[PDB]
């Protein structure tokens, strides 16, 4: 990996394991013991026990159920794009950007006005992100498949 | 009865004095359940003290119950006190005494338990093991011996005395050899490191009689039961009190010892269970016992009929006529199985159970014919003329805790013959008040 400073770093542990010496007061302190405790009590970082606690009374289902045409109208549309990749043949290239900009009209449509209610009603749950996160993905790939077309074009 | 038992009834300065001996705070360590060991290793380096809903919180609420029977045994072994935590809260912390000798036993610090070991060198006369454990035995069969009477056990009178206040045997008349009883024979049937917490716990009952300290006792019990078997420890540094508890220790074969004033001893086998197979049971209600001693076969002849003795072998029969004479003579029939489980030979480890079903049903079924019937003496009233006159003598008899048997239909009653003096007494009462 790096240099001869890992041979150093190697005899400098060597020597220092050479003369060792077991402890008892050292291994623990008080302090170090209280904190662990509050970390691993309920609550805690490693304990959080929320965990979207009320998730099944909030984001009520008037939402809920917009929010499944939502996903279900997403997966319709990506389940196009997707079969429709990959683009073997010219006729599919105007397919997929005619998908592209519906994909791109329904997010328009949708989602923003959707943002904005969750926005209004403060819902701790990041709903919209993950709609995000597959849009952001099929518009990074056929980014990347148009810069693959472009450069067999060079 | 346990140790838990025995350490629950004392007072709270003899606990705090007991937990300043290291070997001590582990002994009690190890008997606590699995759910406490877990919460006492958590607050082993805690400075502060933790709220109670904070500790009830970690178990699960399906397994309340557990929880909650560690945290009252912790509370009766005074193990941990409830502190009052500022701000109206209850906060629990371990005792700073035994915080501190738990650590050092664990984490080490101080000085050893023994003083030293090789300050005298090499034992000009020392044992092997075998040898340990075949003396240990040979006293361990002595006693039992001098408790059925054989007169090839002798034993000191002290020792017949303590048997004797224990219950087991009792003496009618003097100088005559007294006699065993039948928890005499319930003893001899229970298992030996029963048998030994037993005696020991006997002895420190009566310890006060012979003005020894039983703290000291006991943290020295608890060290020799931590003992390396095989290896000596130096007499010197106890109390001269402790060297006669030492010595009927030696006599008991718990410690092996060359001379009263040599400063060595040799803890035993039996010293280390005191903390804490070979018979063979066949379904057609035999007993193979690979045993040579006349101990195993008298234990096993109490309840049982003996067929065969080969030089290395004993071939017995269980029947019924044998488990009901053993029955009258005092022996249930839960001590029975019990014994046979403990004895069970390393073969018979393999079937679960171990023991098989039958013959224990048969043998709870033979414990059940000698009390079919039930007596019951007293004086029966049947002579009620009108029901709302036996309705008020039955709750009299109710309050006084009398009434053996009632009968509403029929107007019938039983009392016991101490109370029908009284009833007798409230009956003429009422009439004449009538």
């Amino acid at each position: 990996a790096t240099s001869q400073d890992i041979i150093n770093s190697f005899q400098s542990i060597r020597q220092e394991m050479e003369a060792y010496t077991p402890k008892l007061t050292q291994v623990l302190s008080s302090s170090a013991a209280s904190s662990t405790i509050t970390a691993l009590s309920p609550g805690g970082a490693l304990m959080q026990g929320g965990t979207q606690q009320a998730i099944n009374q909030m984001v009520p289902n008037d939402i809920q159920s917009e929010l499944k045409h939502l996903y279900v109208a997403v997966g319709e549309l990506l389940r196009h794009f997707w079969s429709c990749f990959p683009v073997n043949t010219p006729f599919l290239e105007e397919k997929v950007v005619k998908m592209k900009s519906n994909l791109e009209r329904f997010q328009v449509t949708k989602l923003c006005p959707f943002q904005e209610k969750i926005r209004r009603q403060y819902l701790s749950t990041n709903l919209v992100s993950h709609i995000e996160e597959m849009l952001q993905t099929a518009y990074n790939k056929l980014h990347t498949w148009q810069s693959r077309r472009l450069m067999k074009k060079t | 009865r346990n140790l838990q038992e025995f350490l629950g009834g004392l007072s709270p300065g003899v606990l705090d004095r007991l937990y300043g001996h290291p070997a001590t705070c582990l002994a009690v360590f190890r008997e606590l359940p699995s759910l406490a060991k877990n919460w006492v290793m958590r607050m082993l380096f805690l400075e502060q003290p933790l709220p109670q809903a904070a500790v009830a919180l970690w178990v699960k609420k399906e397994f309340s119950k557990a929880q909650e029977e560690s945290t009252g045994l912790l509370s009766g072994l005074r193990i941990w006190h409830t502190q009052l935590l500022p701000g109206g809260l209850q906060g629990l912390i371990l005792n700073p005494i035994f915080r501190q000798n738990l650590r050092i036993a664990l984490l080490g610090g101080g000085k050893a338990w023994s003083d030293d070991t090789s300050q005298l060198g090499p034992d000009k006369h020392a044992r092997d093991v075998p040898s340990l454990d075949k003396y240990a035995e040979e006293r361990w069969e002595v006693v039992l011996h001098f408790m059925v009477g054989s007169p090839s056990a002798a034993v000191s009178q002290d020792l017949a005395q303590l048997l004797s206040q224990a219950g087991l045997m009792k003496s009618t008349e003097p100088g005559e050899p007294p006699c065993i009883t039948s928890a005499g024979f319930q003893f001899l049937l229970l298992d030996t490191p029963a048998q030994l917490w037993y005696f020991m716990l006997q002895y420190l009952q009566t310890a006060q009689s012979r003005g020894m300290d039983l703290v000291e006792i006991l943290s020295f019990l608890f060290q020799l039961s931590f003992s390396t078997l095989g290896k000596d420890y130096s007499v010197e540094g106890m109390s001269d009190s402790l060297l006669n508890f030492l010595q009927h220790l030696r006599e008991f074969g718990l410690v092996f010892q060359r001379k009263r004033k040599s400063r060595r001893y040799y803890p035993t086998r039996l010293a280390i269970n005191l903390s804490s197979g070979f018979i063979v049971v066949e379904t057609n209600y035999r007993l193979y016992a690979y045993t040579e001693s006349e101990l195993q076969i008298a234990l096993i002849a109490l309840f049982s009929e003996m067929l065969y003795r080969f030089p290395n072998m004993v071939v017995a029969q269980v029947t019924r006529e044998s488990v009901q004479q053993a029955i009258a003579s005092g022996i249930t029939a839960q001590q029975i199985i019990h014994f046979l489980r403990t004895r069970a030979h390393p073969v018979m480890l393999k079937q679960t159970p171990v023991l098989p079903p039958t013959i224990t049903d048969q043998i709870r079924l033979w414990e059940l014919e000698r009390d079919r019937l039930r007596f019951t003496e007293g004086v029966l009233y049947n002579q009620f003329l009108s029901q709302v006159d036996f309705e008020l003598l039955l709750a009299h008899a109710r309050e006084l805790g009398v009434l053996v048997f009632e009968n509403s239909a029929k107007r019938l009653m039983v009392v016991t013959p101490a109370g029908h003096s009284d009833v007798k007494r409230f009956w003429k009462r009422q009439k004449h008040s009538s």
